[PDB]
DNA sequence: CATTTTGCAATTAGTACTCTTAGCTATGAG
RNA sequence: CUAAGAGUAC
DNA sequence: CTCATAAATTGCAAAATG
């Protein structure tokens, strides 16, 4: 690493690159794995190499990220690109002559252990939206009816 | 726009301010004051004096040799080269910043002076005048005489003229703005000291029981002589009751009060007429002649100039002068002592006539209820010592100093008659050392604290602290004439509230400027000379003041004021000089010294053409000044300069704001006379007569206040705790931080510019280097979790990369020469012939002593080997021999710390010795006990982390990133935090950035406007969902994007246990410090509380099990501890009183026994009695 | 006296 | 420093918006609500993480570097 | 030996206990440790 | 500690942070609020210290 | 009082020595003073 | 008034403080750090023999 | 017999954290 | 190690 | 060449007189 970033820095940006879990029950968790440390059965191996060979800078994208173990058919490993240029999450950008090799252990996780495991984002979650049930008591000035915007999900129940 | 004249808006001043801030810069104080030191303040210090002649008389015995001569050094000009650095080797380079600060060098750069060694001979005759001729030996030759410390970015130091590319390409920090020193690789900035202004006559009342009811002194010093304090004061004795009122001065170097009509007969004014005209100016003002008789009767019985002086001769305390010789000495105390800033010679008594005329006028004044005594805390009576001055009197007389040292040495060697050299004369170590010592410590002398450690945790902070002034010690009172000049809310919380002041973001200091070419534009343009000013035939005239120093009178003040105005305005004379008239007391001053304080405002003039009142800035010089940023970002430039020289702009202090009326605003106040009811309500003065024009109201905040968003929507108090929080904010201090091997260094991963940011602080670069994060804040009473200013901060908000930071800590170590070879050798020790090694594991060093970049490091672990050498041949402890000939003298990590070693930093000091610096860096994640706060002074630590299921979410799934308790926003009275969350929120959602400016017209109504057109409630509430059962809150939470600061206190740097530990060596308590393994102190209230609960036994084990207990044997005989006790041969006896078997032991803390022992060393016996000889 | 606790006297 | 990989709020990866953000700013002349609205950030969340970022790394990356092969 | 990088020349350099610290290839006098080769463990959180 | 209801005998309830964690109420003796402030614990080191602060 | 303190006590003739462990060392202040005080004694010593 | 009125003493801990509102009023919550420093000598005795021999 | 008058320094919220600097300078003589 | 100083927390 | 010394409280005894 002859980046301007920090080692843990570009470690932290790495563990929030999503990556495909299509198979995930297949994969087993390390904890509870016969292996020493990481195994094919529990986990996956990437290795993120860049250089800075080129006279202007050169982003390191999650695109770059190589699956080292043999994924043994599953649907794991990839990171998961959205955009329509191709290139993945920006995980680093590199001067001239800067050098980052690194390599990762992926292991199947939940979003409570640490929410870069979070496959959710944000999850929307209405109901009631006439407040019928009563359950709100609608903060108001002068009209809680008028000040309060009705929700898009208003027009399918009856006023 | 399309006029070229037409008025600017409210908007249009932000360019000027660009333009201001694209010349001056955010420290241009202090590099202007340091290149006014090394460009013009030298030279003066070096051709004032130090012309060291030394006369060696014939002492001839016999006509022979009858020959005097006299041999004389001066010193001609200086020259001031650019910083270079010496070496081990000999090999002198040049030395910039970024090596400096690396090798612990000094950024120095050395002084040569042209010496002078002439010598005169005269024939030695008797009676005859001595005439000294020169012997043609005219030998002249710079020679090194120290190194004076270079500010960075000053004239004279190799980043004045780097670009942006070449600052990059030098490890500098374009952003790095200068203007402080490196001392010993430690970034030193020197606090502008506070102080009275001199030359400047102030009355005050006393008090009651004194027999001085009123009290007038002069501060008198002369800056181009000895520099040298008298004050002269002029005491009204006698109370309103007392019919014996006699004024009496305090003239340096008397004993006695001497009475003011005994000095004016003294100076050559004999008769009474003419003495009450030198002190009083209108005949019709009986009462103050009235109250003037009581002097003239007083003095009375002196009728004669020499009587007079013969008199003070008498009262002269120095006691060796002849009777006929006394007049002579009393002239040189009227002469160089009495009033020095007026002038040195002879011939000018008249002048420091009328000057005491003038104090004992104003003296008065102020006692016939005419005017009201002078404020203390007046911000236009005191004077700011910047770098220039206070290097300029240490420098002073530092080669004082040297040059004494030089004389004492030529008389020296010419008594001794040994050979002359120049090299074996100077000592440059004299001057290097003594500007680095105070510069190294805070002491500035051979006052405290003038320098300091520069504050680099955070880009604002660097900046508070390059424009903090500190005042020597009602100053705590926020005066009204800080306005504009200091910030209103920005001063520490403790006992320095009020005495460390910040400036504001455009007030400036004064440099200083040569007076002679104002006196000769006063001369030409009509100035009555003093000498010949006879209050009588020109009773209305209007007395000019230059410095302070009285130089005559005008009869047509109006027109000089305007000529002197039109000239500052043109650029003849030096804008910082400024300019004031009294027209109620009729009189003119005008201030060029240093240290004055001042501000810019726009020029407003009559404008006939509209006829009415208008800004001299139009649309015209704002295209000009748009047109220069543009292309900054072919046309003329035009920049802060070209306002000042067109009569635009102008300089302004607290001593002429006294005599000006401001508009706060141009659009509102210039023009003459159904509203918007959300606006805050504004006055129109009902008055046209402006002299000058605001050009920001936000600009009366200093560095710190102007991130505050909406700060006039806030009480005052949380305004300053923000100001006094954001210097804690964590952040980027400079973009270079990779290269720099600081102390300490805290860093966000993501600094975010605020959603809700300021006009003020695109010129802080904050939004370059943002100090906090914007995080999805909810207002609500949540879990109990968060009650009294606790907070919950999302816990899968952290997980993601909210407010995690890096931390940097670096370890310096030198290797020291014991002696000639006694030279330390950083190494790797070995257990087998090594002594006094830590109990830390040494695995992690390799062969050179120092962990590489990776490693990782926990507590106690060595991270720097070092040994010295030691006398060997030596058996004791058990397992010491010859072969352990290497003691332990290695740096371990940090108890508590760890982290990943960064770097580390091998290089050769200045003796060449080698040393190193390790950089290990960390990551600080939050948890629960760190301090966060917004920028409203909403201080609080984490109560509790939820993860994102666990908050209550909106119908949109957002989870705030925090949660406030409500009681916050009541008590304290945060609105602008309310504010800002709104306009943060609107913000966001509309992709703007929000103006946050205090006072602009932007209105909550507004806002909410806004945030009802994206779709959400206009106040900001949003129906929200319990994180733990889904159900509806039945109480809308208030929720929103709000600017948020990691401060730098955090748990883990606080947490403190010890149950044993090491002790003192002296009392044998535990040690002092967390960073010691210390222990807490139980203070003499909590003992007292103990006593108050009526633990008695808790309170004995407080204060002797866990503290100190120590067993010591006195005898029943005499109670003193001198019982030599031999425990295992069981033998206690106490010399003197012949008794064995009369001891006892008692159970003391050895604090006590040691008050006893030095007790007894103090001759007095605390003997120690075992039983009652006495009934209750 | 002292001072402080002139003199006495002066 | 350099733009964060997922929203704190939320999570929405937000990492991969950075330089489609730049040139939608840059060669469209759009402004910053509608290029945030284009890339697909509804949410103030993700809105406040991509608009306020602030490319500090430009700056890290102008000095030579200290380990140069 | 151990290896080292001139804080100018970025060069690498070999450094013996006896060795003085300068850049053989400028003559600096700043000269910073080479990274270890040992594998450092981070955990990706 | 201004009084003695700043000093009071608490009982000790071990939790997995870095903080010290009272009840609300208790703060209103001890004139403690949770914005960075600290206290102090002292451990009685016999049976009689730990009684006597236990029942007084 | 008659016994523990005489007004003739007042003045000083013998000093007493307070141990190491009242001025621990460097030297302590104390132990320069002593040492002053010592010099001070023995140039009046030798005068006399 | 700096060694024997008042003086620094062992057995002693400090540190910010937290609310918690599911915490009694007598009891204080107690780092395990904290607890892990902060000793107390238990004498050993019939009654408590097998519990001290647990913590040993 | 009755006033009368005068000159000033020591001691004065608790703890608690971090960092920086410096330790008789220069000259004689064995 | 001691002393001095500066900044800071409640 | 290196060691040794240059705010507000208090708490009065004089010195002078008629
Ligand atoms: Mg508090
Ligand atoms: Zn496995
Ligand atoms: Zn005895
Ligand atoms: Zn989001
Ligand atoms: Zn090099």
């Amino acid at each position: 690493n002859t980046t301007v970033l920090a080692d843990e820095f570009i470690a932290h940006r790495l563990g929030l690159i999503p990556l495909q879990s299509m198979d995930i029950e297949q994969l087993e968790y390390s904890r509870d794995c016969f292996c020493e440390d990481h195994c094919d059965k529990c986990s996956v191996v990437l290795t993120l190499q860049a250089f800075g060979e080129s006279e202007s800078t050169t982003n390191v994208y999650s695109k770059d990220l190589v699956i080292v173990s043999n994924l043994m058919g599953r649907n794991i490993g990839h990171p998961i690109i959205q955009d329509k240029e191709g290139n993945g999450v920006l995980i680093c950008k590199l001067r001239k002559g800067q050098e980052l090799k690194l390599t990762c252990v992926a292991k199947k996780g939940i979003a409570k252990e640490h929410a870069k495991w979070g496959p959710a984002a944000a999850i929307e979650f209405e109901y009631d939206p006439w407040n019928k049930l009563k359950h709100t008591d609608y903060w108001y000035e002068q009209d809680s009816a008028k000040e309060w915007p009705q929700s898009k999900n208003c027009e399918y129940e009856d006023p | 726009f399309e006029d070229e004249s037409a008025p600017i808006t409210a908007e249009d001043s932000w360019a000027v301010i660009s333009a201001f801030f694209r010349e001056k810069g955010l420290v241009s104080q202090q590099l202007d004051s340091f290149n006014q030191f090394v460009d013009y303040t030298l030279q003066d210090i070096i051709c004032e004096d130090s012309t060291l002649i030394l006369e060696q008389l014939a002492q001839h015995t016999t006509e022979s040799d009858n020959i005097s001569r006299k041999y004389e050094i001066s010193f001609g000009k200086i020259y001031v080269t650019k910083p270079m650095v010496n070496e081990s080797d000999g090999v002198t380079h040049a030395l910039y910043p970024q090596e400096a600060r690396l090798r612990n060098l000094t950024y120095s750069s050395g002084l040569f002076v042209d010496v002078k060694k002439r010598t005169y001979e005269a024939i030695d005759v008797p009676g005859r005048e001595l005439k000294y001729e020169l012997i043609a030996e005219e030998s002249e030759g710079k020679v090194f005489i120290g190194r004076l410390p270079i500010m960075l970015r000053s004239k004279n130091c190799y980043l004045s003229e780097a670009t942006e590319s070449d600052l990059y390409k030098l490890k500098e920090c374009p952003f790095d703005m200068g203007g402080y020193f490196i001392i010993n690789g430690s970034e030193k900035v020197l606090i502008a000291q506070e102080r009275s202004a001199g030359n400047i006559v102030q009355v005050f009342k006393k008090a009651a029981p004194s027999p001085i009811s009123h009290v007038a002194e002069i501060r008198s010093a002369l800056e181009k002589g000895s520099r040298f304090i008298s004050t002269l004061q002029v005491k009204l004795y006698g109370r309103e009751g007392s019919s014996a009122r006699t004024i009496k001065a305090t003239l340096p170097y008397i004993k006695q009060d001497i009475p003011i009509v005994i000095i004016f007969r003294a100076l050559g004014i004999i008769p009474d007429g003419e003495i009450l005209e030198h002190i009083c100016y209108d005949v019709n003002d009986w009462q103050m002649l009235e109250m003037l008789k009581p002097c003239v009767e007083d003095g009375f019985v002196i009728q004669d100039r020499e009587t007079a002086l013969d008199f003070i001769g008498r009262r002269g305390t120095a006691l060796g002068i002849k009777k006929e010789k006394r007049i002579q000495y009393a002239k040189d105390i009227l002469q160089k002592e009495f009033l020095p800033h007026i002038t040195q010679l002879e011939g000018f008594e008249s002048r420091k006539a009328f000057f005491l005329g003038y104090m004992i006028n104003r003296l008065l004044l102020c006692a016939l209820d005419r005017k009201d005594q002078d404020d203390r805390d007046h911000f236009g009576k005191k004077r700011l010592d910047l770098a220039g001055p206070l290097l300029a009197q240490l420098f002073k007389t530092l080669f004082k100093k040297l040059t004494k040292d030089i004389f004492r040495y030529m008389q020296r060697t010419v008594e001794e008659a040994h050979d002359f050299n120049m090299k074996l004369a100077i000592n440059a170590k004299t001057i290097t050392s003594g500007l680095k010592y105070a510069l190294a410590t805070g002491n500035w002398g051979e006052r405290a604290g003038v320098s300091q450690v520069l504050n680099r945790y955070t880009y604002s902070s660097t900046l508070s602290h390059l424009r903090r002034t500190n005042t020597p010690i009602k100053p705590r009172q926020l005066h009204n004439t800080h306005w504009g000049l200091v910030c209103p809310a920005e001063t520490p919380e403790g006992q320095a509230c009020g005495l460390v002041k910040n400036l504001s973001l455009m007030s400036c200091i004064s440099v200083g400027t040569d007076p002679m070419p104002i006196i000769t534009f006063l001369s030409e343009w009509g100035m009555e000379p003093l000498e010949d000013y006879v209050p009588h035939q020109s009773p209305d005239a209007t007395r000019v003041f230059v410095n302070g120093v009285w130089h005559g009178v005008h009869r047509n003040p109006a027109r000089l004021m305007e000529t002197l105005r039109t000239l500052r305005r043109k650029g003849d004379i030096n804008p910082e000089v400024s300019m004031i008239r009294d027209i109620r007391e009729k009189e003119l001053k005008i201030f060029t010294d240093a240290g004055r304080v001042y501000r810019p405002l726009f020029i407003v003039e009559d404008d006939e053409s509209l006829g009415h009142k208008e800004l001299k800035v139009r649309k015209g010089h704002i295209a000009k000044l748009m047109a220069t940023e543009y292309q900054d970002i072919d046309v003329e430039e035009y920049t802060w300069s070209s306002l000042l020289n067109e009569g635009l702009v102008e300089y302004i202090d607290a001593e002429e704001e006294e005599s000006i009326l401001i508009a706060m605003q141009p659009e509102d106040l210039e023009p003459a006379e159904d509203v918007d009811p959300a606006k805050r309500i504004r006055v129109s003065h009902h008055a046209t007569t402006f002299t000058h024009c605001e050009i920001h109201p936000s600009m009366i905040l200093g560095v710190a206040a102007s991130i505050i968003p909406f700060p006039d929507h806030n009480q005052s108090p949380r305004n300053t705790y923000q100001s006094a929080m954001g210097k804690q904010a964590m952040g980027v201090f400079l973009t270079n931080y990779n290269v720099r091997m600081d102390t300490m260094a805290n860093i966000l991963y993501y600094p975010q510019k605020p959603l809700g940011t300021t006009r003020a602080m695109e010129y802080l670069k904050f939004r370059e280097l943002p100090a906090g994060q914007n995080a999805i804040v909810a207002i609500a009473c949540y879990s109990g979790y968060n009650q009294e200013d606790s907070m919950i901060m999302n816990q899968s908000s952290i997980d993601r990369g909210l407010f995690r930071s890096l931390f940097f800590r670096s370890y310096m170590d030198q290797e020291k020469k014991y002696g000639m070879s006694i030279t330390e050798t950083f190494e790797k020790p070995q257990r087998t012939n090594t002594l006094r090694m830590k109990h830390g594991t040494y695995d992690k060093l390799d062969d050179d002593g120092l962990i590489a970049p990776g490693v990782r490091v926990s507590g106690e672990d060595v991270i720097i080997g070092k040994t010295t050498p030691i006398s060997p041949d030596e058996e004791e402890l058990g397992q010491r021999t010859a072969y352990h000939s290497k003691r332990d003298a290695s740096t371990p990590l940090r108890s508590t710390e760890n982290g990943i070693v960064d770097q580390v930093l091998v290089t050769t000091n200045q003796d060449g010795l080698k040393f190193v610096k390790v950089r290990v860096r960390t990551t600080k994640i939050p948890q629960i006990g760190d301090k966060f706060a917004s920028r409203h002074g909403q201080k609080g630590t984490i109560g509790i982390t939820y993860r994102r299921e666990d908050m209550p979410f909106t119908a949109e799934g957002i989870v705030p990133d925090l949660i406030i308790n409500p009681h916050a926003i009541p008590s304290r009275m945060t609105v602008a935090h309310l504010i800002e969350c709104l306009l943060s929120k609107v913000a966001a959602l509309s992709g703007n950035e929000g103006d946050a400016s205090p006072f602009t017209d932007i209105t909550v109504e507004g806002i909410s406007k806004l945030l009802r057109e994206h779709g959400y409630q206009s106040r900001g509430f949003e129906v929200m969902y319990n994180g733990h059962t889904g159900k509806k809150l039945m109480a809308q939470i208030f929720f929103g994007p709000t600017y948020y600061q990691r401060l730098r206190h955090m748990v883990d740097d606080k947490i403190h246990a010890r149950a044993r530990g090491p002790m003192q060596v002296l009392t044998r308590q535990p040690v002092e410090g967390r960073s010691r393994d210390g222990g807490l102190r139980f203070g003499e209230m909590e003992r007292d509380c103990m006593i108050a609960h009526g633990a008695a036994s808790f309170l004995k084990e407080r204060l002797m099990e866990a503290s100190d207990a120590f067993r010591v044997h006195i005898c029943g005989i005499c109670g003193l501890m001198t019982v030599i006790a031999k425990l295992n041969h069981n033998q206690f006896e106490c010399k003197g009183c012949d008794n064995k078997i009369d001891i006892y032991q008692i159970h003391i803390p050895y604090a006590a026994k040691l008050l006893f022992q030095e007790l007894m060393a103090m001759n007095i016996t605390p003997r120690l009695y075992t039983d009652r000889s006495r009934d209750f | 006296t002292x001072p402080g606790v002139t003199x006495p006297g002066v | 420093m350099i733009v964060p990989v997922r929203c704190f709020s939320c999570g929405k990866v937000v990492g991969d918006k950075w330089e489609s953000y730049l040139n939608l700013l840059q060669e469209d002349e759009l402004d910053e609500g509608t290029a945030l609205s284009r890339l697909g950030l509804k949410r103030y969340c993700c809105r406040r993480m991509i608009l306020t970022h602030v490319d500090l790394i430009e700056k890290f990356l102008r000095y030579n570097p200290l380990e140069k092969r | 030996t151990l290896k080292y990088i001139c804080a100018e020349c970025s060069s690498k350099l070999s450094l013996s206990r006896t060795d003085a610290v300068r850049c053989k290839d400028c003559g600096h006098r700043i000269l910073l440790k080479a990274r270890t080769k040992r594998l450092v463990q981070f955990e990706a959180r | 500690s201004l009084h003695k209801m700043s000093m009071m005998a608490h009982r000790v309830k071990v939790i997995p942070y870095s903080t010290f964690r009272l009840n609300l109420s208790v703060t209103s003796p001890y004139n403690a609020d949770f914005d960075g402030d600290e206290m102090n614990l002292h451990v009685p080191q016999s049976e009689e210290t730990r009684a006597e602060l236990s029942q007084l | 009082n008659e016994v523990f303190s005489r007004p003739e006590w007042m003045i000083l003739t013998c000093l007493p020595v307070p141990p190491p462990p009242v001025r621990p060392s460097g030297e302590d202040d104390l132990t320069f003073k002593l040492a002053d005080i010592l010099k001070a004694n023995i140039s009046l010593e030798t005068l006399e | 008034r700096g060694n024997l009125m008042g003086k620094r003493v062992d057995f002693s801990a400090r540190t910010v403080i937290s609310g918690d509102p599911n915490l009694e009023l007598d009891q204080v919550g107690v780092p395990k750090s904290i607890a892990k420093t902060l000793t107390y000598p238990e004498v050993v005795t019939p009654y408590n023999i097998d519990r001290l021999t647990q913590l040993v």
